This record gives C-alpha cells, structure tokens and sequence, in this order.
RNA sequence: CUGACUGGGGCCUGUAGAGCACUGAUAGGGCUAGGGGGCCCACCAGCCUACCAAACCCUGUCAAACUCCGAAGGGUCCCAGGUGGAGCCUGGGAGUGAGGGCGCGAGCGAUAACGUCCGCGUCCGAGCGCGGGAACAACCGAGACCGCCAGCUAAGGCCCCCAAGUCUGGGCUAAGUGGUAAAGGAUGUGGCGCCGCGAAGACAGCCAGGAGGUUGGCUUAGAAGCAGCCAUCCUUUAAAGAGUGCGUAAUAGCUCACUGGUCGAGUGGCGCCGCGCCGAAAAUGAUCGGGGCUUAAGCCCAGCGCCGAAGCUGCGGGUCUGGG
RNA sequence: CGCCUCCUAAAAGGUAACGGAGGCGCCCAAAGGUCCCCUCAGGCGGGACGGAAAUCCGCCGGAGAGCGCAAGGGUAGAAGG
RNA sequence: CGAUCAACGGAUAAAAGUUACCCCGGGGAUAACAGGCUGAUCUCCCCCGAGCGUCCACAGCGGCGGGGAGGUUUGGCACCUCGAUGUCGGCUCGUCGCAUCCUGGGGCUGAAGAAGGUCCCAAGGGUUGGGCUGUUCGCCCAUUAAAGCGGCACGCGAGCUG
RNA sequence: UCCCCCGUGCCCAUAGCGGCGUGGAACCACCCGUUCCCAUUCCGAACACGGAAGUGAAACGCGCCAGCGCCGAUGGUACUGGGCGGGCGACCGCCUGGGAGAGUAGGUCGGUGCGGGGGA
C-alpha cells in the first residue's frame, strides 16, 4: 500500500497586478499570465512570458473588444 | 473565413498601427491609385491624394509617383512630416513603391 | 448491472447531497413513476434489484425505463488497514439521487400492475419513495 | 371544450404570500402586453388537468375583460411536484405555434404479439390559427409490428394546420416487452471492468 | 436628521468586523447610546450590526 | 488621520447554482456504415432479422481534474466617514513555532470516531471568573477595578425542591407520548380533500339469484374460472369475469363479483396534514435533575406580567489616561 | 524527499493530508533574429497502380489541426507552414 | 569548468550492521493490555415477497435488494494512565443480563397419539463427571431435565496458581 | 445637409450562413496582354507590370426573406452576503438584502465616424 501520486508544483502567483483606475509608473507590471488572456494595448509592453507592463507613467484602463480580446491600456497623466 | 488578401492586409496593417505613427494608406485599383494619411487614434483622415482626383494621365507608375508628390505637398502644408507606410495587401513594389518614393521626394518622413 | 464502460478518472471525491434534484423531476416516457423522497447514493445493485423485481411482476409484458445511472465510483479501504497510504479501491458504483427525481418509469401495463411493481421496487431502495402517474404538468415540461 | 378561469392582478404581493393563501402566481403576455397575475390554485389545477397546454383557457379578469390564452409554461417545485408558476399566453388572430394531442387509434399487430406501444410523442407541435384548434390528431398505429415506428411525416394533418417539427422526428414505436425469460442470461452476464482513458505519454 | 444607536446584544462571539463596526460607531458598552449623523457611511455600519443594535430616528 | 469597519464608483474572478456548446460519461428511441445469425448461393451478387452495435439525430440525464453560462460574495484602487490601547516609521525586550472544541466550506475515512487534514469564523487556551444548560474548558447569556441588606434586564425560567403565573385566550395529545432510534406496519385520534355507490333505495342484517355455448386452447403427463402465457369470444339474461379466493389427484363441492324482497339513511374506497401506536433486547438499583404533572406542570398558536448575572442603572471609592 | 502542469482550493493571492491524475533532470546551429509569402483538421464528391489513410481536383469547413516532450493557458488579424 | 552534493538550502574530503548482556534521559507528545469514542467487521432482530414446500408465498423456509439493535469479535482512532492501570488459562468466590440450555405457561404446526418443529411469555431455581491439550475454544467417552450464551478492567495475582 | 460608390476605422454575430433580387454612366472587379519591373518548390491561379475591346457570369456593393445561426425579456425559481430557527443525522426551513442558468414572449438578414469620387 502506497501512492503513486503525492506531487504538485509551486503556485505561480498569476493574475492582474493593477486594476483599472490605478495609478502606475513606467515599468509597473500590470498583468502576470500564461499566453495572451489580456493583450497589450495603448502604452503597454509584453515580455517574453506574456507579462503586461506599463510603458509610461499614467493610469490603467481595461477594454473588452469582443472577438478581439481584452486589453490593458495605460492613459498618460 | 478570410482570404490571403484579407489576412495579408491585417498582418501588415496591425504591425504599422502598433508604432503609433500617422498611417499613410495606399489603395491600388486596376486603373487608379489613392492615398490617405490617417490618425488611427482619432479614426480620421487628415490628407488625401488620388490619381482619380488629380485627373491624371497614363503610365500607372509615373502617375503613382505624381500622386506621391501631390500627397506630400498638401501634407507638409498641414505640419505632417512623419508617417508610416501602409503597403496594405500590396507588395512594396511597382506603383506603390512609386507612390512611396514620390511622397518621399515631397519631403514626407519615412 | 450498470456501470460506465469507460471514464476519465478512476475515483471521484464524494461531494454533497444538498438540494432538490437538478432535473429529471417529471415523468418523461411511461405512465407511472417512482420518485425519490430523500437523498442517497443509490447503488448499482440496488437499482438492479428494483428492475429485476419489476420485470418479475410483469412476467412477460410492460416496458421498464431506468432513469438514474450509477456513474459515481464508490471507494473502500481494504479491511483492517489504518488511515493513510492513499485512497481506497473502487468497490462499486452509485447514482447520486436527490429528492424529486423520477428514478423509474413503467409503461404498457395495467394501473394495478404499475402500482404494485413500483411498490415492490420501492422496497428494494434505501430511501423513501412516492409513486406518481403522468399529468398534464409532466406533459408541459 | 374550452375552459374559463378567473384571474387577478398582482403588484408587489410576495409570491410566497400568494402561495400560502392558495393562489398560484403567474404572468400573462404576448407581444402587446405583460401583466403579473394570479389564479386560485385549486381552480387552476382543476382546469389545467383537462386543459393542459393543448386547449384554450379564457381568463376572466376583474376589470371585466375575458382573454383567450394558452398555458405556455408551468413551473414545478422539484421537491414537492406542485406547480409554482404559470405562463399564460394571450392568443391573438395570428397563427400560433403550439402542441396538439395525438390520438393513437388502433391496436398494433406488435401489441397483439406481446409488444408495447411506446407513445414517444403524446402530442405534436404545430403552427395554426387559434380559430382552428383541433381537439386532436388521429394516428393509425394498427400496422405496427415489434419493432416498427411512425414519424410526424406519417401524420395526416387537419385543414389549416402545418407541421412545426422535422418530419424525420419519430412519434411512436412498438418495442419488445419485459420478459422474465431473459433474466438469467442477464444475471450471469459477465461485464468487463471499466477502462480508464489514458493520460500523458499514454493516449 | 440623526440616528440614536443603542448597543443591546453583546458582540462576544460575533466576527471581528462586526466588533470593528461597533467601534466605528463608538459603541463600547452594552446599553450605551450614541447619536450620530445620519450619513450613508455611518448608516452602513449601523446596518452591519443591526442584530446587535436598536435604532431610533431623532430631531 | 493615514487604521479596523463603513458609503459611492471603476476594475479583477470562474466558485454556488445551472447547463451540455467542448472533453468524457449516459438510458431509450430513430436513422444508419460495421459485424453475428437465417433464407439463397459459390458465377458474385441478393434478401430478411424482436442479434451486438459506430457516426449522426431526438427525448432524458451525469462530472473535482467538463463549461455555451454564471451569481451572492470576495480582492484591489480612487473619493468620503471613521481620533481608535487606531495606523505608519526607527530602534530595545520578548514569548510562540504540541493547540483544542464548535459553526460553515471541502478532502481523507465508511454521506464512522471526543477521527484526520486544510479553508473562513468563533470561543477555551489565557475568561476552570459570573448566569442558563441537573452536574460539564470551549452550546446559550455575558467581557469580573473595589464596596452596597438598592434598581432594570440577558439567556433561561415562574407547580414544590427553587426566585418569579398552579397567568389569560384558541387548539391537539391519552401514549406518562412528553422524558433518546429506522425501514416498515396499523379501522389510534382530530382534521382537510378526491373518487365510486345510494330514496331511479345503497351499506349492514334478516332473504333469494351466480346461468348456455364451455371439461374452450399455444398445452404436457390430470390443467372442467381457479398450474405457464401471445385468448377475451358470445348467447340467454332481471344478473353472471370464459371468473376474487376457500376447494380436487383432476372434478365435483361455497362465497365474492353481480340481480331480486325486508327495512329507510347513508355507505365503500383513495390521498394529504397535526399529535400519537408498534417496530424497541444488556449486563451493580432505579429515576424526565427529583418530587410529582393529564381541558398539564405535555405539544402547537397568540398574549400580558414577573423572576433572573460579576451585563446595564443608582450611590460611594481607587488608579491610569485624556480634557479643563 | 527537488522541479513542472491540472484538480482538491470555498470565482483575488495563498492554502494540508502516506488526497486524485501526469510530467522534468532534456533539447534546437535551427527548432534562433528579421523580411516576405502561405493556412489547418475533418466531412462529402471526383481520380491509374493506391488500400480507412500516400499524392491530385472540387465544394463545405473559425479552428476541433499545428505549435519538439506532461498538462494547462494561449494562438490562424499566428505563436502554425 | 568540476555536484543523481537527487536526503535535491547541499553536516565530513572520507562511514555499515547488531544488542534477548544491555544502560541513561524523556514521553501516555507514541505502540502493545484494559478502558473510552466509533461500530466497518462481528452477533442478534426486522422490511420486501422472487421462489421452495406434491397442491399452498408466509407449517418450516426467503433469491435480489432494504432498515436496525447490541457492544461479547477482529479492527479504526490515540482521549486518562509509560515518577507502572501485572498481562493468557486454571482455582476459588460470586453477582448481573436475557437474545432461555432445562424446568413452568402459551399460540401456530405440513400438531392423530407419543415425539418434534417454530414463535411468544418467563431470569425462580438448576445447568454433571471424565480423555486430549498450557489452553480459552474444540473434539471425544459416559451420563443428564439440561449439559445456555454473554457482562462484571476478555470479573477476581495487596485471594492462590504460574 | 440627402443619394450611390471607393477607401479606412469603431461597436464585435441584432453585423453570420442560406435563398431570392439588383447594380456597371461613375467607381470597383473580372477582363485584354506578358514587351518591360516583378513572380510560380510547376502554373501571369497568386504576386507584378502595360493596357481598355468586352461583362457584371465570378467577386464585391446594395435590397428582400426568419429554415439555420446569433440576440433575448418580464414573471418565477436555483443559489447566496448578513441575520434566525430545526433535525441524531443525510439534511430542512424563516427574516432581510442580492439574484441566476434553462425556458417562454420576443428581436435580428446591422449601426455608426472620418476622407475621397459622383449625383441632386
Ligand atoms: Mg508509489
Ligand atoms: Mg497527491
Ligand atoms: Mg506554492
Ligand atoms: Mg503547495
Ligand atoms: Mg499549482
Ligand atoms: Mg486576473
Ligand atoms: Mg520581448
Ligand atoms: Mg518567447
Ligand atoms: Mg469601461
Ligand atoms: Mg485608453
Ligand atoms: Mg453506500
Ligand atoms: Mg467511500
Ligand atoms: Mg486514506
Ligand atoms: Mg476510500
Ligand atoms: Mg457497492
Ligand atoms: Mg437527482
Ligand atoms: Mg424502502
Ligand atoms: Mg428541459
Ligand atoms: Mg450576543
Ligand atoms: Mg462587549
Ligand atoms: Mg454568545
Ligand atoms: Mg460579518
Ligand atoms: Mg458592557
Ligand atoms: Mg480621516
Ligand atoms: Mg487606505
Ligand atoms: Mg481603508
Ligand atoms: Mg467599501
Ligand atoms: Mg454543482
Ligand atoms: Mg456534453
Ligand atoms: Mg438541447
Ligand atoms: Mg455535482
Ligand atoms: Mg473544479
Ligand atoms: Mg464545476
Ligand atoms: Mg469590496
Ligand atoms: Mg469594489
Ligand atoms: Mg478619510
Ligand atoms: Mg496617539
Ligand atoms: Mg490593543
Ligand atoms: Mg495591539
Ligand atoms: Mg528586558
Ligand atoms: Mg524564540
Ligand atoms: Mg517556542
Ligand atoms: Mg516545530
Ligand atoms: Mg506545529
Ligand atoms: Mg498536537
Ligand atoms: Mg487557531
Ligand atoms: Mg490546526
Ligand atoms: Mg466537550
Ligand atoms: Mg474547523
Ligand atoms: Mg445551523
Ligand atoms: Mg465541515
Ligand atoms: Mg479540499
Ligand atoms: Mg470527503
Ligand atoms: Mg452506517
Ligand atoms: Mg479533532
Ligand atoms: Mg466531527
Ligand atoms: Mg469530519
Ligand atoms: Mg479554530
Ligand atoms: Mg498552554
Ligand atoms: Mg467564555
Ligand atoms: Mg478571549
Ligand atoms: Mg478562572
Ligand atoms: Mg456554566
Ligand atoms: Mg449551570
Ligand atoms: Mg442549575
Ligand atoms: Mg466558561
Ligand atoms: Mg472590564
Ligand atoms: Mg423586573
Ligand atoms: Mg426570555
Ligand atoms: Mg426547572
Ligand atoms: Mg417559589
Ligand atoms: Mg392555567
Ligand atoms: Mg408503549
Ligand atoms: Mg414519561
Ligand atoms: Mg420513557
Ligand atoms: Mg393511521
Ligand atoms: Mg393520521
Ligand atoms: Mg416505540
Ligand atoms: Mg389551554
Ligand atoms: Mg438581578
Ligand atoms: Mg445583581
Ligand atoms: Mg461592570
Ligand atoms: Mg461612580
Ligand atoms: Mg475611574
Ligand atoms: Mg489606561
Ligand atoms: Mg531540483
Ligand atoms: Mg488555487
Ligand atoms: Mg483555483
Ligand atoms: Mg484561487
Ligand atoms: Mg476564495
Ligand atoms: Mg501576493
Ligand atoms: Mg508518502
Ligand atoms: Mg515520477
Ligand atoms: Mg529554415
Ligand atoms: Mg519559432
Ligand atoms: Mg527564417
Ligand atoms: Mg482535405
Ligand atoms: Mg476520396
Ligand atoms: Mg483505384
Ligand atoms: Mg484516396
Ligand atoms: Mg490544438
Ligand atoms: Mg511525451
Ligand atoms: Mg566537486
Ligand atoms: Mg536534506
Ligand atoms: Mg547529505
Ligand atoms: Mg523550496
Ligand atoms: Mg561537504
Ligand atoms: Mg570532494
Ligand atoms: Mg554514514
Ligand atoms: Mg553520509
Ligand atoms: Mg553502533
Ligand atoms: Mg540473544
Ligand atoms: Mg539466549
Ligand atoms: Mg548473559
Ligand atoms: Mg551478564
Ligand atoms: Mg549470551
Ligand atoms: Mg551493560
Ligand atoms: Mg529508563
Ligand atoms: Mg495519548
Ligand atoms: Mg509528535
Ligand atoms: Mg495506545
Ligand atoms: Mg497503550
Ligand atoms: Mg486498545
Ligand atoms: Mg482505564
Ligand atoms: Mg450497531
Ligand atoms: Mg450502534
Ligand atoms: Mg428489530
Ligand atoms: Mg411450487
Ligand atoms: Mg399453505
Ligand atoms: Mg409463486
Ligand atoms: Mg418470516
Ligand atoms: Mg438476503
Ligand atoms: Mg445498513
Ligand atoms: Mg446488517
Ligand atoms: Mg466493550
Ligand atoms: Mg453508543
Ligand atoms: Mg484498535
Ligand atoms: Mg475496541
Ligand atoms: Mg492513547
Ligand atoms: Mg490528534
Ligand atoms: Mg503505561
Ligand atoms: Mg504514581
Ligand atoms: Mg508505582
Ligand atoms: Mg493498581
Ligand atoms: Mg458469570
Ligand atoms: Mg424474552
Ligand atoms: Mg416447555
Ligand atoms: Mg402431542
Ligand atoms: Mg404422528
Ligand atoms: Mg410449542
Ligand atoms: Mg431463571
Ligand atoms: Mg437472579
Ligand atoms: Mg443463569
Ligand atoms: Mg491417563
Ligand atoms: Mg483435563
Ligand atoms: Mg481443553
Ligand atoms: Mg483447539
Ligand atoms: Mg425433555
Ligand atoms: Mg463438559
Ligand atoms: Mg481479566
Ligand atoms: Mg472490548
Ligand atoms: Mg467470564
Ligand atoms: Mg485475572
Ligand atoms: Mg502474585
Ligand atoms: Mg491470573
Ligand atoms: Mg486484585
Ligand atoms: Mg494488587
Ligand atoms: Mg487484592
Ligand atoms: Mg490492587
Ligand atoms: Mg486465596
Ligand atoms: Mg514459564
Ligand atoms: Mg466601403
Ligand atoms: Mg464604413
Ligand atoms: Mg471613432
Ligand atoms: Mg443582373
Ligand atoms: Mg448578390
Ligand atoms: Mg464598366
Ligand atoms: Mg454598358
Ligand atoms: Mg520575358
Ligand atoms: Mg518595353
Ligand atoms: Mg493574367
Ligand atoms: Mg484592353
Ligand atoms: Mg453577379
Ligand atoms: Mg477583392
Ligand atoms: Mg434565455
Ligand atoms: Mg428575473
Ligand atoms: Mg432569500
Ligand atoms: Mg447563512
Ligand atoms: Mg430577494
Ligand atoms: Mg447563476
Ligand atoms: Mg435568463
Ligand atoms: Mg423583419
Ligand atoms: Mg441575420
Ligand atoms: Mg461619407
């Protein structure tokens, strides 16, 4: 009697890090994710692991464009 | 269900819009060739030029070039210098290349 | 007797028996019905005993519709082992059944026959039951 | 026939209060109106058990109107098997989609041989003028053997009534009966243990 | 207008946020009364601990 | 003044529920490749199947590792209330790193454990201080600075033990049920509902009638209503199933079903609700805490009053903190 | 016994058990950068050898295919060819 | 650049066993006895009525299933006791339960009688001597109205045995 | 400022599939050619150039039709934050606030911004 199971991996702390209306500075990570659940919008970069981040100081805004996906924007201050 | 033409058009246009420049879009019909410089932030055309509108002549290529030149001139008159070339579904070649080269002689920055 | 031909997983976590049945609450095929009055895991063997008794009452004749299915695997640890060392072995299959469900229906048989078979069948099941007959309320669902 | 049922209007009365006092909450509507109503449950039930969704019910409203309606939907309390809400559909002069009773005239051959008529559809969906609602639709099942079957395509339709469901839709069947003789070949029938669908480098 | 709030049932055994609500209202002792401006933020904590409190509208 | 908590507003989410569009499961039917089997054949094609059955379709479902959907809530930021043994910053000193009960959500276990393992909350821990719960860390009430031969309440109580109602009005229960239990069983009792059948005289009783075909058959070895089923056909009838059981070795042998006379008003069957009855066997002496309780001192509904703590009030005092 | 993916996990993050299921300890000189071009699986119909399935033509077909390897997320307006 | 330092935050550059000859410090934080919680397993009692019983479901029986009771079994758990709760069996001495082995009372019987079976009431009393084995249990011999089953820390070692 | 067309966006199927009709003056397409720039793992199909005889057959645009697709109430219910009860349990109810999914009625054969070209 024993189990062939027993393992699991570390949690990765994924998800949105800054929600709409939140003030951010350039470089602030906005979204941590696997693949493109949110796409980079206006003033937003995407790192190699899909991480969304602010390109300029400003305020975050989200946008749902239907079949085009959801978007994170940073609107300048 | 899209076509190679619809995909190609998207694929190049998306990459251009990402840079945030004013977009110099070119349409090339069997007979004519048109051009509008568009602000995608506002979804607005700022300057136009066409063989159709300039009642231009014969050799399509030479004509292209002329509309290119025409475009630039009305353009700098409005303070526009920089812009990004939207070859749309068209290879950068032939009439389009000619359109581009003329807009360049005309001083448009790209 | 009834069991899945195949499954994505060998063992299921147990879950709960809260609420009235999700669906399956109106007569839908035959004339008379056996409805569950209280929740239970009904075992495959119990189901098969209800069925067999019903065909036994009919001798030849009637149609029995079984409307619940045992897809929940039931686990048990080997006798006398202590807690731990992983989940127990599947020993059988149950159908989760909540109050309101029509578990069985009969058709093609007299009224006194449908009543009796359903009663005897009831005695094979570990919950309280109600016999019902098809109404307009059934037909409007 | 065609049945009558006194109806009444409700505003903010709590549905639970209504039900505790014997009244069944409901709503009547069509493209023109939509009104919160209630009926006496014991009165509603008496009508409904004969009327069903098949026959016209006229609503005697307290304002004096008398509206012809079809019951469009009835919500049943799943624990208790009791109606908890009715939808009354207000007929107007357009043709309307609806369910009309089937009558299975005849005694099938398959049944004489010991079979069972599985009345798969006990009624049938149909576009029709309100001014044209048939009491039913006869269907001859006498030619049915175990295990033959009839479809909507085989339905011979009354004047001014058009099928509203695919003709390919089966409506009755004649199936083998339960038989004690089969029990042993069933009770000794060895069944294969369930396969588990492969995960990983397995598939 | 104002809210006269009276603590009438003990918070012992109730969740810490309900204990906090009494504090936001300034209620420390059973039977204590507090007269508070009737604004929406005050009213929200009063409603939070309604099963602990007696409310009466005043002036 | 930034805090817990709260109000408004935006954004994030995939649970409860539900659904079946995906992945899988799924009963039945339809349609229909593929086999099994039976006709007919090896000249290779046919035909029929109450056989197993793919894909598809319809009805009807199932899922922690399914989701076309999808809450309540939760998180976070902005504005605002919030002056609290709040918050934030730097530093000194720790202790703790065996928890536990309970409620809710899961897993494990056996829809076991005073079981186990997580989550949110609580209390005991440290409130084995106080009231209720017979007694009893964690259930209910409630956070004990000191004093009072004063007052009001909380949970729980108000027949005596034992403070306060043998209080008022409506109802049920007859089991000491109350004061430990299930499937299931039952002319318990009260109350609703639905069907039959009846003064074209029902039910009970006092009284008759129950009949031919016909000891019918797929039927064996007896099978004449009364041993399997794939039979319910009729005549005479005022009635009478080719039969509800008792009966035979098979009959024959009796009643019911069902019709006639006497009375003369109800009668038979289903279901639902409340409260009870059985099912109910364990070990030193019993018992609802006890005595005792029956239009209750039990249960349900609606009241008024009181009693009742270390909670709250009054009076006096102490100490610390804030304010004069 | 470390690491990855899913579930448990109670719709933020996190969250245990000798709870339920699988994977890693590599690889690729292109399987990397960029420019340009292209679009799948599958179903039906058609076509020598040729078949359920090789290659070809037609119509339907939004993504169920592909993406080196587990799983999940992602993705053809490409991350696929 | 050299790590299956993979016990993967990696004690040394370098390491296995045995102790019934054993020892100390601790722990009821943790097993074995007993108790406790639980009752899966165990024992007993019911519901259902397929079928058996020549005929006939229910004299005697009860497929497949279903509900419980008990707390004598084997376990699960790890709650008092590891600054000690002596642990099998026997002897002695009882005492209680009743699901009764006998004796008394009774219903049904597929009860002619006698003798049985089966259920119900009943715990007053009774319930033998021997061979084997440490045995409890069990088998066996010879009898009997009968040769009951359980609880009491698997009753009883400050009562004995060992 | 209205009507048609050509570009290019936004809303992200109420915009889609299918059936029917319609348009060539203008524009767009197909079209005519493959010398030339450019091009086919073969192919001037595509991409590309030079053209202007023809045709709106294909494509596209614009209309119409609800068979499919898509959207979708109101009512009621599930579930639930908070507050209460009950059950030995599996579980069950009440108050207050929130409130689905399925389904029913019904809706839909798009709406709109900017710039060009033409017409009134
Ligand atoms: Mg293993
Ligand atoms: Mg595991
Ligand atoms: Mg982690
Ligand atoms: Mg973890
Ligand atoms: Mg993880
Ligand atoms: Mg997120
Ligand atoms: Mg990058
Ligand atoms: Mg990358
Ligand atoms: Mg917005
Ligand atoms: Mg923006
Ligand atoms: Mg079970
Ligand atoms: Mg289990
Ligand atoms: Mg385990
Ligand atoms: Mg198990
Ligand atoms: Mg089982
Ligand atoms: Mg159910
Ligand atoms: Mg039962
Ligand atoms: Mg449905
Ligand atoms: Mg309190
Ligand atoms: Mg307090
Ligand atoms: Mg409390
Ligand atoms: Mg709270
Ligand atoms: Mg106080
Ligand atoms: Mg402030
Ligand atoms: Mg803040
Ligand atoms: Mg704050
Ligand atoms: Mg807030
Ligand atoms: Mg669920
Ligand atoms: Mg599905
Ligand atoms: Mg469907
Ligand atoms: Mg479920
Ligand atoms: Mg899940
Ligand atoms: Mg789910
Ligand atoms: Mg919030
Ligand atoms: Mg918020
Ligand atoms: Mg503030
Ligand atoms: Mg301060
Ligand atoms: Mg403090
Ligand atoms: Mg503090
Ligand atoms: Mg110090
Ligand atoms: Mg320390
Ligand atoms: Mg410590
Ligand atoms: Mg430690
Ligand atoms: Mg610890
Ligand atoms: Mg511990
Ligand atoms: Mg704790
Ligand atoms: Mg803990
Ligand atoms: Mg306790
Ligand atoms: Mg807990
Ligand atoms: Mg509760
Ligand atoms: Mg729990
Ligand atoms: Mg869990
Ligand atoms: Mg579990
Ligand atoms: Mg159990
Ligand atoms: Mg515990
Ligand atoms: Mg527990
Ligand atoms: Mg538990
Ligand atoms: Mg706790
Ligand atoms: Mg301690
Ligand atoms: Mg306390
Ligand atoms: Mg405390
Ligand atoms: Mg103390
Ligand atoms: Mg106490
Ligand atoms: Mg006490
Ligand atoms: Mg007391
Ligand atoms: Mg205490
Ligand atoms: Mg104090
Ligand atoms: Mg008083
Ligand atoms: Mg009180
Ligand atoms: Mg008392
Ligand atoms: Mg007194
Ligand atoms: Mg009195
Ligand atoms: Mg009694
Ligand atoms: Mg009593
Ligand atoms: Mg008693
Ligand atoms: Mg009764
Ligand atoms: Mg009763
Ligand atoms: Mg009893
Ligand atoms: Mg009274
Ligand atoms: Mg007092
Ligand atoms: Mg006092
Ligand atoms: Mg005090
Ligand atoms: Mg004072
Ligand atoms: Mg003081
Ligand atoms: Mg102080
Ligand atoms: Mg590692
Ligand atoms: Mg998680
Ligand atoms: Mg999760
Ligand atoms: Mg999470
Ligand atoms: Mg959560
Ligand atoms: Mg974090
Ligand atoms: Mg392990
Ligand atoms: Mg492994
Ligand atoms: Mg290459
Ligand atoms: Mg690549
Ligand atoms: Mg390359
Ligand atoms: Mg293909
Ligand atoms: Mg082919
Ligand atoms: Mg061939
Ligand atoms: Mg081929
Ligand atoms: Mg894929
Ligand atoms: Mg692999
Ligand atoms: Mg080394
Ligand atoms: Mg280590
Ligand atoms: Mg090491
Ligand atoms: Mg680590
Ligand atoms: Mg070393
Ligand atoms: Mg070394
Ligand atoms: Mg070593
Ligand atoms: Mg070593
Ligand atoms: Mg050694
Ligand atoms: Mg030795
Ligand atoms: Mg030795
Ligand atoms: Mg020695
Ligand atoms: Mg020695
Ligand atoms: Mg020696
Ligand atoms: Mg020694
Ligand atoms: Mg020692
Ligand atoms: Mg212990
Ligand atoms: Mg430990
Ligand atoms: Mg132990
Ligand atoms: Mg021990
Ligand atoms: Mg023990
Ligand atoms: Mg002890
Ligand atoms: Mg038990
Ligand atoms: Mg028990
Ligand atoms: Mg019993
Ligand atoms: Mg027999
Ligand atoms: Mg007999
Ligand atoms: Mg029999
Ligand atoms: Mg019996
Ligand atoms: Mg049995
Ligand atoms: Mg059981
Ligand atoms: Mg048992
Ligand atoms: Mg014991
Ligand atoms: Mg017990
Ligand atoms: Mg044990
Ligand atoms: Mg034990
Ligand atoms: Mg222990
Ligand atoms: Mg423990
Ligand atoms: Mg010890
Ligand atoms: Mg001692
Ligand atoms: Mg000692
Ligand atoms: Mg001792
Ligand atoms: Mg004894
Ligand atoms: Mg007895
Ligand atoms: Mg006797
Ligand atoms: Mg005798
Ligand atoms: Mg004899
Ligand atoms: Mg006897
Ligand atoms: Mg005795
Ligand atoms: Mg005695
Ligand atoms: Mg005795
Ligand atoms: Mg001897
Ligand atoms: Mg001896
Ligand atoms: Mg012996
Ligand atoms: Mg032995
Ligand atoms: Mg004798
Ligand atoms: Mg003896
Ligand atoms: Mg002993
Ligand atoms: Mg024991
Ligand atoms: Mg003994
Ligand atoms: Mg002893
Ligand atoms: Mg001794
Ligand atoms: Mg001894
Ligand atoms: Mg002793
Ligand atoms: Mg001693
Ligand atoms: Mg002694
Ligand atoms: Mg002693
Ligand atoms: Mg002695
Ligand atoms: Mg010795
Ligand atoms: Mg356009
Ligand atoms: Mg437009
Ligand atoms: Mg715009
Ligand atoms: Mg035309
Ligand atoms: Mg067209
Ligand atoms: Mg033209
Ligand atoms: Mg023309
Ligand atoms: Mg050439
Ligand atoms: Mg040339
Ligand atoms: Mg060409
Ligand atoms: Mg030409
Ligand atoms: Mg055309
Ligand atoms: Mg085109
Ligand atoms: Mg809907
Ligand atoms: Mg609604
Ligand atoms: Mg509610
Ligand atoms: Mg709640
Ligand atoms: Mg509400
Ligand atoms: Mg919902
Ligand atoms: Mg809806
Ligand atoms: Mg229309
Ligand atoms: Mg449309
Ligand atoms: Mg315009």
């Amino acid at each position: 009697g024993s189990t062939r199971n027993g393992r699991d991996s570390q949690a990765k702390r994924l998800g949105v890090k800054r929600y709409e209306g939140q003030v951010v500075r350039a470089g602030n990570i906005l979204v941590r994710q696997r693949g493109t659940r949110f796409k980079p919008g206006k003033n937003v970069g995407m790192g190699r692991d899909f991480t969304l981040f602010a390109l300029v100081d400003g305020v975050v805004e989200f946008q749902d464009r239907g079949r085009l996906g959801r978007y994170v924007h940073v609107r300048p201050l | 269900r899209l076509t190679a033409y619809e995909r190609r058009k998207f694929r190049v246009r998306n990459r251009i819009k990402r840079t945030g420049r004013l977009r110099l879009s070119v349409f090339r019909s069997l007979k004519h060739i048109y051009a509008q410089i568009i602000d995608d932030e506002k979804g607005v055309t700022l300057v136009s030029a066409s063989s159709l509108a300039l009642k231009l002549k014969g050799n399509k290529t030479e004509v292209a070039r002329q509309v290119g030149r025409a475009l630039a001139e009305k353009a700098l008159a409005l303070g526009i210098k920089q812009v990004a070339f939207d070859r749309g579904p068209y290879k950068y070649h032939g009439r389009v290349k000619a359109l581009a080269e003329g807009a360049r002689e005309g001083g448009l920055e790209f | 007797m009834l069991m899945p031909r195949r499954m994505k997983y060998r063992k299921q976590q147990r879950g709960r028996l809260k609420g009235a049945t999700k669906g399956g609450d109106y007569v839908a095929f035959g004339d008379y019905g056996l409805v569950a009055l209280e929740p239970a895991w009904i075992t495959a063997q119990q189901i098969e005993a209800a069925r067999v008794a019903m065909v036994r009452h009919f001798r030849r004749g009637g149609k029995i519709f079984i409307r619940i299915f045992p897809d929940k695997p039931y686990t048990k640890k080997p006798l006398e082992v202590r807690m731990g060392k992983g989940k127990g072995n599947v020993e059988g299959y149950v159908a989760v059944v909540k109050p309101g469900r029509v578990m069985f229906e009969v058709a093609g048989v007299t009224e006194e026959q449908a009543m009796e078979a359903l009663r005897i069948a009831g005695h094979k099941l570990p919950i309280k039951t109600k016999i019902v007959r098809r109404d307009a309320y059934d037909e409007a669902q | 026939m065609e049945y009558r049922l006194k109806a009444y209007y409700r505003e903010g009365e709590k549905p639970s209060a209504l039900r505790r006092a014997g009244k069944l909450p409901g709503v009547m509507y069509n493209r023109h109106l939509n009104r919160k109503v209630y009926v006496d449950l014991v009165e509603f039930d008496k009508v409904f058990r004969q009327a069903s969704i098949h026959h016209v019910i006229v609503l005697e409203l307290p304002d004096g109107q008398s509206l012809p309606t079809l019951v469009r939907q009835v919500n049943l309390d799943k624990r208790r098997r009791r109606p908890e809400h009715v939808d009354f559909f207000v007929l107007s002069d357009e043709p309307v989609e609806m369910y009309v009773p089937l009558r299975f005239v005849g005694t099938p051959a398959g049944v004489r041989a010991g079979g069972v008529l599985q009345e798969i559809h006990r009624d049938i969906l149909v576009k029709v003028s309100p001014r044209n609602i048939p009491e039913f639709i006869e269907v001859d099942v006498s030619g049915l053997e175990i295990g033959d079957s009839l479809h909507a395509s085989d339905l011979k339709l009354p004047p001014g009534v058009e099928l509203a469901v695919s003709p390919e839709e089966t409506i009755a069947a004649v199936v083998p009966p339960e038989d004690v003789e089969k029990l042993a070949e069933e009770a000794a029938a060895e069944v294969a243990e369930p396969e588990v669908i492969k995960k990983g480098k397995e598939e | 207008p104002r809210l006269k709030v009276k603590l009438v049932k003990s918070p012992i055994g109730y969740p810490k946020d309900q204990k906090a609500a009494l504090k936001a209202l300034g209620l420390r002792r059973l039977q204590q009364e507090r007269v508070l401006e009737d604004t929406p933020a005050i009213r929200g904590n009063v409603e939070k601990v309604a099963h602990l409190v007696r409310v009466e509208v005043v002036e």
